[PDB]
């Protein structure tokens, strides 16, 4: 657990300080939810510059 | 085109990304075309010359 979220290793061998959020050693299965219920999208108007 | 989901900002600014590359590749090939392929009046002036 990392974050509130889960990172499985997919690494064939073993790994030390490699974060999670790495996507060649790491799986991040996305939660399942229900989608039936309606998980409000917190949007934060942050005006953003189109290069983050 | 069914989906209930969040678009993540990554996606659609690669999106962006490759739209604007592709609007970019459209304008140079007017811009390459116009200077080297299309023309009427000096065809029409060497043509009413020769006739």
């Amino acid at each position: 657990s990392y974050f509130g979220k889960n990172y499985i290793s997919k690494s064939l061998s073993p790994i030390i300080n490699i974060l999670p959020t790495v996507t060649d050693s790491w799986y991040e299965l996305v939660i399942t939810l229900p989608e039936s219920v309606s998980v409000i999208a917190t949007g934060s108007d942050t005006a953003y510059g189109t290069g983050w | 085109n069914g989906s209930l989901l969040v678009p993540t900002q990554n996606a659609v600014y690669d999106k962006i990304v490759t739209v604007d590359a592709a609007i970019a590749t459209a304008n140079t090939n007017i811009t390459n075309l116009g200077t080297a392929k299309a023309d009427l009046s000096y065809v029409n002036t060497q043509l009413s010359a020769d006739q």
